[PDB]
RNA sequence: AGGUAGCUCAGUCGGUAUGAGCGUCCGCCUGAAAAGCGGAAGGUCGGCGGUUCGAUCCCGCCCCUG
């Protein structure tokens, strides 16, 4: 489970669903199916407690690239839609000040 | 209370909202801005929502000591409201300067109150109803007269603005 | 000695924040309120760094109060 094959398949499968997210509301349902307490990435993490010491530092790192790719990608979408949403409201907004 | 006009024109300047902010001038002179503040800078400054500030250059407002002599006719006034459609950008204030310049001297005042949009005015416009009041100096102005430089100021409107008059 | 949700506070001894009260929002109640029930939203765990595959938790420095 903590391969290097499973790892990048559900990073491919999280950076997809987070680039076809075009709302807030999309994107957080997005969120906790690829990053929450339920997502394999999540418990790849929660895998890495009950592993021999021997092997956490060399699949720890491995997991944690995944993680941090997955989280990149959200992060960054979720900033994008939220600008998208702060703008819309200045320009509806927009009074004749005269 | 300085005794000077002013006109508001839209700008952006932070820390206002860039679709709720004038900017102030006296003359051609900047002397500040007004309107509401904006929203992320309230969230960030933990400020109540919707707050408005004002900030003038009392330095910049050059001080008057104007001497009116007014003309007070004492003449009938003659009522007549128009209403016209314009680009939904055009500012109200640049309709009623061209209404105002066409009219000429018989008009003796003229008030915004309906800013109209609607599906029987189409996309991108506005209707804008003003009513207006024409006095003459020296005589009873006819509805004519008044009509007349009624079309006179629709005119200017429509080379000044695009104002359509309303049908 | 402590800094944990917008405020006031439990709690977590390296890999699931386990939370309360208030406040806010949302229902019920009222013509509408307050109060009262009912439910929900709400957490880089003081900042900058180190260590570590991984830090709210360990180390260094520093800000804040008694
Ligand atoms: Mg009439
Ligand atoms: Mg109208
Ligand atoms: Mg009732
Ligand atoms: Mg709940």
């Amino acid at each position: 489970m903590l391969s290097p094959e499973a790892l990048t398949t559900a990073v491919d499968a999280a950076q997809q669903a987070i680039a076809l997210a075009d709302t807030l509301d999309v994107l957080a349902r997005v969120k906790t199916e690829h990053l929450g307490d339920r997502s394999p990435l999540a418990l790849a993490r929660q895998a890495l407690a009950v592993l021999p010491k021997e092997q956490r530092a060399e699949a720890g790192k491995r997991v944690n690239a995944a993680r941090n790719a997955a989280q990149r990608s959200y992060d960054e979408r979720l900033a994008t839609l939220r600008a998208e949403r702060d703008a819309a409201v200045l320009v509806a907004e927009g009074i004749d000040v005269t | 209370a300085s005794r000077v006009d002013v006109t508001l024109r839209p700008a952006q300047y932070l820390p206002w909202h860039p679709g709720r902010c004038a900017q102030v001038f006296v003359g051609e002179s900047s002397v500040g801005h007004a309107g509401q503040l904006h929203p992320a800078v309230i969230e960030r400054s933990g400020l109540p929502k919707g707050t408005c500030a004002v900030e003038l250059n009392l330095d910049a407002i050059p001080c008057s000591a104007p001497l009116p002599a007014p003309r007070v006719s004492p003449y009938p006034a003659v009522f007549q409201d128009v209403s016209l459609v314009v680009a939904a950008d055009i500012p109200a204030q640049a309709v009623a300067d061209a209404v105002r310049a066409g009219a000429g001297d018989l008009l003796e005042d003229i008030a915004l109150f309906d800013v109209f949009t609607g599906p029987q005015i189409g996309e991108h416009r506005k209707s804008l109803t003003f009513a207006l009041r024409f006095r003459a100096p020296d005589r009873t102005l006819t509805e004519d007269d008044a009509s007349a430089a009624r079309d006179a100021a629709v005119q200017s409107a429509a080379e000044r603005v695009g104002a359509v008059l309303r049908g």
